[PDB]
């Protein structure tokens, strides 16, 4: 089918978030089985493998933000990666690993398509600068790269030299905003993102959150949908291994509606799984719920909807 | 400036709980996450918990799930941990260090620089006895050689430590306090020297023994026969 | 659980030139461990935050290599204020573990020990108790050996040993060879024996007392 | 600023409600650092500390009331505490301890301002007489002195004489109800108090329980606001260390949603957290999510909003 056509691009990248073992993120998400429980549904998956990332060894830190050079270069080889696999015509499904690499993902994927949207699903904002930052991580900086308006505001980070800001202010949607910096929710506030944190989402519930979501990216032209979800931006009841960790957040039900609704504007063409993380379970069984979760999130943007799907064949034979 | 401080030296036998203060100072707490690691005396440091102060996560270590328990006082900027069920493997430098939280508005931290001064924790269910100073000191006759010393051995005291000084402190050359070493009857031996030669005879030195947890003192006299 | 390994298990270098140390990860930590300084008795201060960076104090001389799975410590500088047991120490994996253990010693040219052995008191002959220690004092390096015998015949369960830290002056080093008997043990046998064993003896050297000889 | 002065109020008190060990309120819930949470944002926060609360021997009980003297004086000095500190124009944030505290919370407080409103989010109605119960403990009868309309049907009880009756009956709104007495919802019923039980917010949702119930006590005129929260009007798998736990209730979520639609109306003037118990956790994990909550509860009736909050200066410099 157009959507449904999945290429998948490893990446095990941990140099942007601190607690490492997200190096084992496409690992454990390939060891539960993405894959083959894609290949039920009519998902012609090829799989890119993961990525080469080279290790540099004279890593000197910016000023607060520290290992930089390594970002910059695992989301440059991911840039040509994803535009590599969006000129096959698939969908490009990253899955890491951590949101440093949505710097990679996003512009790699407006390499093919330079009019697309962002529903960015997380905990957070992610939009901090290399100055704003108090952190110093670039799991939390991905979004400040890839804003137009942000330019000159962004100092030349060493390794970010070839980062071309890819889309606009009013072209990203955050859903599940409920843990948000001084500096983030003053960019959040000036730029006039559309986001809907957790206040309107309790509000409005899901279901209308998402309509005014689509309605407010595709209401006005049909184009590409980039969810880059995060899965610190589900409740740590269901993800409880993931890095950031921050209660009371998207349930699972409110986050397989959200990947529903993108499925079935027939739209979304890109996928990021980041953040997933499976040392951080206090029990193994904590990382199953965690990897299982991720695995649910996928394939319920790939077509597998709660209500079921039948081959368009006869079965009362 | 960026301290901990601990406190304090605590001995306890099967028994309680080790909860152990380590008051942070100098830093921004709740921006922060103290860990603890235990030191066995000539071992390795094996590490056993880390809470975070941006909110309270427990995130304890293997073999002991369980035994500690940790939790925060920030108000008064300190982290205690307790223990449960105490077991005699457990005489070790309770080390408390600082991680970083792992949240998201905490700094860029791995890599402990604030730590504590350490805590003395022998869990063990002996009595507190009174040591038992036992030498002699031939010094200076001449049996085979020409460099005879003189030297003490402390017995049975409980806990630790010991001081032992020669001529009240003022014998100084070759003073090298031997630390202690436990039993098979879960009591503790250690000793002391200074170095005489044979050609000193009328030295009569005096190590003077005090172990002040209790609190009593042993002056011995010697006299060679 | 990772199990981190040091490759000198000891180390005794002079006043002098580098130092070199290796810690040897199960994994790759991939630039994320850390290097103590444990004085003995003391707090261990950091070295080296993450494999390199010279953390916020250190004097001129500690910088290190890694990258990213065995880690090199360099002490190009020597210094002799920093004999310190150290530690690496991995961090980007739970849980936590450090190194083991890598006592930095003083090189001198090798001292023998004193030897020699002492008898129980009149006073433990009230008390009830037999103790006998044969110690050996400013000698270099630390590895002897010493046999107790009941007048020849080998003793065990009571041969208790104890090391110091290094001197500070000559650099040398002691043990007690500390033994307790009982008192109706004591009166059976008189000629009590100590077998010293360091590596400038070349013959054992063997010294006794006799029950009430002196 | 005008609201977020917040002068803190202590109540070590558990002679309303069995099970003891609420004595360890407010020791559990500022040695969390309530405090120093709330001093990131300008909040003027003034500790007036615990109270001494007298231990009377003769305590002798009523005919199924038990320890009312106890409760009559403890909730008289805190009547006098609160007036005291809304003399001084602060909000006065108590915190408990246990609702047999709510009588002198809301007496000192309408002893300032005798026109306000009371939300009362709790599992239960807590407007027992002293006649109507069954329980006896008056953890479960703080709203029945309160009420203007039940004067003549309360009994003279030992150490109640100096409550005046403060609210009317359409001046007090609950929000949780799920655990309601045969007399209690026929009290309910015969006063006709606008209530938001479980099945109402079911019904509605979060955002349509709190529009209505900020248009009911608003609507028709400006007035102060008092919420006075309790910690099993959450869900026992958020706050499982309170008293008496009752199963499927408010999330975290909604009940940070009910708080912040509080602030927001910028009127909230007087603050409960009451039934913390940190001796019921099965784990002492169980009492650190309890008490997370019931900080971040407070943090966000106090102007901690979750898409975030920035001082009104340049970040961009």
């Amino acid at each position: 089918a157009k959507s449904r056509t999945i290429g998948i691009i490893g990446a095990p990248f941990s140099k942007g978030q601190p607690r490492g073992g997200v190096e084992e993120g496409p690992t454990v998400l390939r060891k539960a089985g993405l894959l083959e429980k894609l290949k039920e549904q009519e998902c012609d998956v090829k799989d890119y493998g993961d990525l080469p990332f080279a290790d540099i060894p004279n890593d000197s830190p910016f000023q607060i933000v520290k290992n930089p050079r390594s970002v910059g270069k695992a989301s440059e080889q991911l840039a040509g990666k994803v535009a590599e696999v969006k000129k096959n015509g698939r969908i490009s499904l990253v899955l890491g690993g951590d949101h440093s690499l949505a710097i990679g993902s996003i512009s790699g994927h407006a390499r093919v398509h330079p009019d697309l949207g962002v529903i960015w699903v997380d905990a957070h904002t992610d939009i901090n600068t290399p100055l704003t930052t108090t952190s110093g991580n670039l799991h939390g900086q991905p979004v400040s790269f890839l804003l137009k308006e942000l330019k000159g505001k962004i100092p030349d980070v060493p390794g970010f030299s070839w980062v071309t800001p890819c889309i606009s202010a009013k072209d990203i949607v955050y859903i599940g905003l409920r843990d948000v910096d001084p500096g983030e929710h003053y960019i959040l506030k000036t730029l006039g993102i559309k986001y809907f944190s957790m206040t309107e989402v309790d509000r409005l519930g899901i279901g209308k959150v998402m309509e005014e979501t689509l309605s407010y990216l595709l209401g006005r032209k049909k184009r590409p949908i980039h969810l880059s979800f995060d899965v610190d931006g589900l409740d740590p009841s269901f993800t409880p291994a993931t890095g950031t960790p921050v209660v009371g957040g998207l349930t699972y039900r409110e986050g397989l509606y959200i990947t529903e609704e993108i499925y079935k504007t027939g739209l979304l063409s890109g996928l990021d799984i980041m953040e997933v993380n499976p040392s951080l379970g206090k029990t193994p069984e904590e990382v199953t719920r965690t990897v299982n979760t991720a695995v649910a999130i996928t394939l319920a943007c790939f077509g597998l909807a709660r209500e079921g799907n039948h081959k368009p064949i006869d079965y009362l034979n | 400036q960026v301290q901990l401080v601990q406190s304090g030296a605590e001995v306890k036998k099967p028994g309680a709980s080790v909860k152990v203060s380590c008051k942070a100072s100098g830093y921004t707490f709740t921006n922060y996450g103290i860990s603890w690691v235990r030191q066995a005396p000539g071992q390795g440091l094996e590490w056993m918990g880390w809470i975070s102060a941006y909110n309270g996560n427990t995130n304890y270590a293997q073999k002991l799930q369980g035994r500690v328990t940790m939790t925060t006082d920030t108000s008064t900027s300190t982290a205690y941990m307790e223990l449960r069920s105490l077991r005699s493997d457990d005489t070790a430098v309770y080390y408390c260090a600082r991680e970083g939280a792992y949240g998201y508005r905490s700094p860029y931290h791995n890599w402990f620089d604030p730590w504590g001064q350490g805590t003395l924790v022998t869990v063990s269910s002996a009595k507190t006895t009174p040591p038992s100073v036992y030498p002699l000191a031939p010094g200076s006759a001449a049996q085979t050689n020409s460099m005879v010393t003189l030297g003490c051995l402390v017995k049975g005291y409980f806990p630790e430590p010991v001081t032992v000084t020669w001529n009240s402190g003022s014998l100084s050359s070759g003073v090298h306090t031997f630390p202690a070493v436990l039993q098979s009857d879960l009591y503790t031996l250690s000793s002391s020297v200074t170095v005489p030669s044979s050609t000193w005879p009328s030295e009569t030195v005096t190590c003077n023994v005090a172990h002040p947890a209790s609190s009593t003192k042993v002056d011995k006299k010697i006299v060679p026969r | 659980e990772i199990v981190m390994t040091q490759s000198p298990a000891t180390l005794s270098l002079s006043p002098g030139e580098r130092a070199t140390l290796s810690c040897r990860a199960s994994q790759s930590v991939s630039s994320y461990l850390a290097w103590y300084q444990q004085k003995p008795g003391q707090a261990p201060r950091l070295l080296i935050y993450d494999a390199s960076n010279r953390a916020t104090g250190i004097p001129a001389r500690f910088s290190g290599s890694g990258s990213g799975t065995d880690f090199t410590l360099t002490i190009s500088s020597l210094e002799p204020e920093d004999f310190a047991v150290y530690y690496c120490q991995q961090h980007s994996l739970l849980p936590r573990t450090f190194g083991g253990g890598t006592k930095v010693e003083i090189k001198r040219a090798d001292a023998a020990p004193t030897v020699s052995i002492f008898p129980p008191s009149s006073e433990q002959l009230t008390s009830g108790g037999a103790s006998v220690v044969c110690f050996l004092n400013n000698f270099y390096p630390k590895d002897i050996n010493v046999k107790w015998k009941i007048d020849g015949s080998e003793r065990q369960n009571g041969v208790l040993n104890s090391w110091t830290d290094q001197d500070s002056k000559d650099s040398t080093y002691s043990m007690s060879s500390t033994l307790t008997l009982t008192k109706d043990e004591y009166e059976r046998h008189n000629s009590y024996t100590c077998e010293a064993t360091h590596k400038t003896s070349t013959s054992p050297i063997v010294k006794s007392f006799n029950r009430n000889e002196c």
